[PDB]
């Protein structure tokens, strides 16, 4: 079944890693550090 | 094109519609979808530095948090009825967990040298059975290997295919004589239940991923 | 009998290797007399 | 085509047997949220949807040798 | 609102990074034999 | 923390490990420990505040892991070093006792008493 | 045919088989009620509908075992 | 014939089932003689309890007997 | 037939299984009672009615095991 | 004939599975009676007799289980 | 054919192995109550503890299961 | 022919029966373990007693044993 | 010969079942390691080494099961 | 006669599963003593001879169960 | 023949069946390690050999399941 055995494991397999690396970059300099800056502003003020 | 690529597409998508459209240009109050992924971050970060904990599991926070979402969103992507896996695509996501053990293997080479097979002694035991105990974990480092990305996609694949065979069976019981026709809600709402259990295991799953893969990341990172 | 009278007979036998003090001493040994009174009327004043 | 429509309802009754241990799981978790709840009087707002996290994995070991029975058994 | 803060990743993700381009590469090969059938 | 504490003496009224012989057995409290009460049986006692242990022979008592970790151990009389030879004579004498005589108890105890010296 | 029915029958036996774990699923809920009330007394007003709870959540694996035989029968 | 031998294993097979039913009963009648002897009084109330139990458990092994005679039968 | 009083003979043995369940069950009441005895002394007035009445039960899906068993066995 | 003689002798070993359960059923009772007699120090003459009660009931299963094993056996 | 039949009948066998897991996940979770409720403290401590247990458990239940699908599929 | 391949198999079937004895000898011997490090004081009325619980208990698995040779050697 | 090839198949099965005791033994020490660690909060980090070689034994006869379905699928 | 060899090697397999008994039971004692140790270190030297002994017994039926299946094995 | 050469390897999978109760075993000793270090914060220098030993022993009777095994497989 092609939910079960396909075989076109390559070319998925070229689309899988390069989702991978691009949600890896994309999450760890823009979209996490833009957590940490609510979190550090937050307390910022709370400082202040 | 390929299913298979235009959903790696869509979990993208999804993902970047979660840290774009979900608060306005920074709010400081919060924004309600936002909190989620607050509580997330959270519990993700002050679990990794309960993990691995050293001065490197921030170095690592990102990479757990993507392994975290990329599972997070592929099993409600999957969970869509007219919908085509990524994740259960099975040989993404074996080889994904193969890739990392690998990357775990040669991180506790270079962290732990050629002592690295000090990792399997597992503690001071009589020295007769010292070899054994050697032979008997790197079988263990190994079924740790599979484990981790079979655990998950089983989970996932057995879940929807339980479903698609109940369907079957009740699209065939609501199509015979009438009294199978009574009590035509009841088997509606056990593949319901079984649906709604299909999220928890997939979440649930998410997090076992996470945990046991900081497991051997502690493994690799430091010397046990 | 009581759970601390079986403690209090405890004492007493741990007061017992040779190296004791008065005051150990004077601890497990002490005259007394509990005169059971009753509705006036008092049962004899029967050595603790 | 006897033999392997035959094999198939024969695989299937031997996959049932798999079950009987996730059903005896649910109920050692609820015995033991009982015990809990009975020895703080008060745990229970937190343990309960604990309890729940216990019983939906318990329950899906049986449903994976169900689905299995269902492989066998339908086809 | 979105801005790169950079993370060290190169120093930090090169074990991993071998690890995929081999699996890549023996992927690529057994793909290529189960294509057959 | 710890109180060891009795009426004349107040021993241990900080400490991190105890070991204790209790009605549980043998109990050991270390660190933050589930909040108890445990009567303590008669015993042999050792009180350990880091590595250094000093020894206690004990009439038995309660002990009380308290949720401030204050761990109140009372009991009636204590050293281990002063409660023990001719004592064991005087036990002897003592399990003669419990043949001839309340008394049966408390001569019973008194043989309990001398499993415990004979332990020290 | 022969051996298609005897093959219903049988495959229908061995299913019965899946019902015991629910069967003594049961009995470990309601002994967890006993001790619970034995223990407490006064938890029981919240604890009995727990122990209903689990008590059906038993007997539905149960349930799934045995209509597996009424298919095969 | 092959049917009909089939048709009394069938029967065989259902009475194992019931081994189970039997350490079950036992467990709940267990669980009354434990509690009531730690508290004595709670008896009166956990009876009633017991007795629902009692016939629930049971009612399993009646049922993989039930099959064990609809098998026999046919 | 040889099959089918083969078949008897084979079935027999299948339905004794049945009885192992009882076993352990009379002795699961049997050992609740000593030590509820044992913790009480004086529940034994009260319980040993309750005993009997868990004894019986138990028993009882044995004699439904063991009466399977001789129906195949004997015809 | 040499079906039905086999069938015989393959019921007997079936048979003789039952057995193990009275086996840890007389434990249990036993059990109980150690621990029971540690509970009380002073239960044990009433517990005694209480006892092997308890181990001839459990046992009993045991006894019907041998005897369908040795109808099939001796015939 | 005799091998066809053989796979079909040879899964089945296999799938008697995952009700061990099914008991040992609730052990896991059980232990988990009872600690729970023993310390209410110790939660945010065992809480992680528990779920590495019950992945391991299951792990042992997965691989029964693996086996089973390779003599299903082949 | 098939008798005798059938006295052997019975054979082997039948000894299954002595797991529940081994199992059985361990729960009284553990219980006499427990029993003794409870009381440090019971062992003298009870160790009799453990000889006869464990007795009883190894002679239901004699009786699985002696099925063995009776279909093996008889 | 199918039926040497369908021998494999069936005979793999069978191996299967023993590994379900590793798993039971898996949770048995979790469990423990639960229970310890709230009866005494600071033993958890004496405890934690011990229980990892425990996990790692009681995991080893499971392998050691899986082993040996291994050989009869590709042998 | 190449059924009567097939049966032999069979056999062997079946009793096999006996061991598997022993295997817990040998555990068990030993749980017993580590129990005891820790509640009472006291006890330790009373119990060592006991343990020993009721390990040898436990283990025995499990080594009367090998023996039979050398005698089903080889013959 | 080809009966017996499929017997040998039906067998050995049926062996394989054995390793599950030493499995369990490994998890007993091991629990009770955990619950007594537990109880004494300190037991475990005696205890720790006892533990060892117990261990060898269980996973002794497991070994004899998988020599059997070994030995149909194989030979």
């Amino acid at each position: 079944m092609p939910q079960l055995v396909p075989f076109y494991f390559m070319n998925q397999l070229t689309y899988g890693f390069l989702l991978m690396i691009t949600l890896l970059i994309l999450f760890s300099q823009f979209f996490l550090p833009m957590i940490l800056r609510l979190y550090v502003s937050r307390l910022f003020i709370s400082k202040l | 094109l390929t299913t298979f690529s235009l959903y790696t597409i869509i979990v993208l998508l999804v993902i970047t519609s979660l840290y774009t459209l979900t608060n306005n240009n920074n709010k400081i109050i919060g924004s309600r979808w936002l909190i989620s992924q607050e509580a997330i971050y959270d519990t993700i970060m002050n679990m990794t530095k309960g993990q691995i904990g050293g001065k490197n599991w921030g170095l690592y926070f990102p990479m757990i948090f993507t392994l975290f979402m990329f599972i997070f969103i592929a099993n409600l992507i999957s969970m869509i009825p007219y919908s085509f896996a990524l994740s259960a695509h099975l040989v993404f996501i074996i080889s994904l967990s193969i890739v990392i053990w690998l990357g775990n293997t040669i991180l506790g080479l270079y962290k732990h040298g050629w002592v690295f097979f000090s990792l399997f002694v597992p503690a001071g035991t009589p020295l007769p059975l010292v070899p054994l105990l050697v032979i008997i974990e790197t079988l263990s480092y190994f079924a740790r290997a599979i484990s981790l990305g079979l655990r998950l996609g089983s989970n996932i694949l057995a879940g929807h295919l339980l479903m698609v065979i109940l369907a079957g069976l009740t699209f065939n019981f609501m199509l015979i004589n009438l009294f199978t026709l009574v009590f035509g809600f009841v088997p509606l709402a056990m593949i319901l239940a079984i649906m709604m259990l299909e999220f928890a295991i997939g979440i649930i799953q998410g997090y076992v991923w996470a945990i046991l893969t900081a497991s051997y990341l502690k493994d690799a990172v430091y010397l046990h | 009998i009581s759970y601390a009278a079986y403690l209090n007979v405890a004492a007493q036998a741990i007061r017992s290797t040779e190296l004791q003090t008065a005051s150990v001493l004077n601890r497990s040994q002490t005259d007394a007399f509990y005169t059971q009174y009753k509705n006036a009327s008092e049962p004899t004043p029967i050595t603790k | 085509m006897q033999l392997v429509l035959a094999a198939k309802y024969i695989g299937a009754g031997i996959s049932t047997i798999g079950l009987l241990g996730a059903g005896i799981g649910i109920a050692i978790v609820f015995a033991a949220l009982i015990n809990g709840v009975s020895r703080n009087p008060s745990i229970k707002d937190t343990v309960f949807p604990m309890a729940i996290l216990g019983f939906a994995l318990s329950e899906a070991t049986g449903l994976f040798c169900l689905m299995v029975s269902f492989l066998l058994l339908f086809g | 609102m979105l801005k790169r803060f950079p993370t060290p990743i190169l120093k930090v993700y090169w074990p991993f990074f071998v690890a995929g381009a081999a699996v890549y590469y023996g992927m690529s090969k057994a793909a290529d034999l189960s294509s057959n059938t | 923390k710890l109180q060891f504490a009795l009426p004349h003496e107040t021993l241990y009224s900080e400490v991190t490990q105890v070991n204790l012989p209790a009605k549980s057995g043998r109990i050991g409290v270390l660190a933050n420990h589930v909040p108890t009460v445990e009567q303590l049986l008669p015993g042999v006692v050792e009180v350990m505040e880091g590595s250094n242990s000093k020894k206690f022979f004990i009439s038995g008592g309660f002990a009380t892991v308290q949720p401030d970790s204050q761990l109140c151990v009372t009991a009636i009389e204590a050293p281990l070093e002063s409660f023990s030879e001719n004592i064991k004579n005087l036990l002897a004498e003592a399990k003669k006792n419990v043949s001839s005589s309340r008394e049966a108890a408390e001569a019973a105890i008194q043989v309990e008493v001398l499993e415990n010296l004979q332990s020290v």
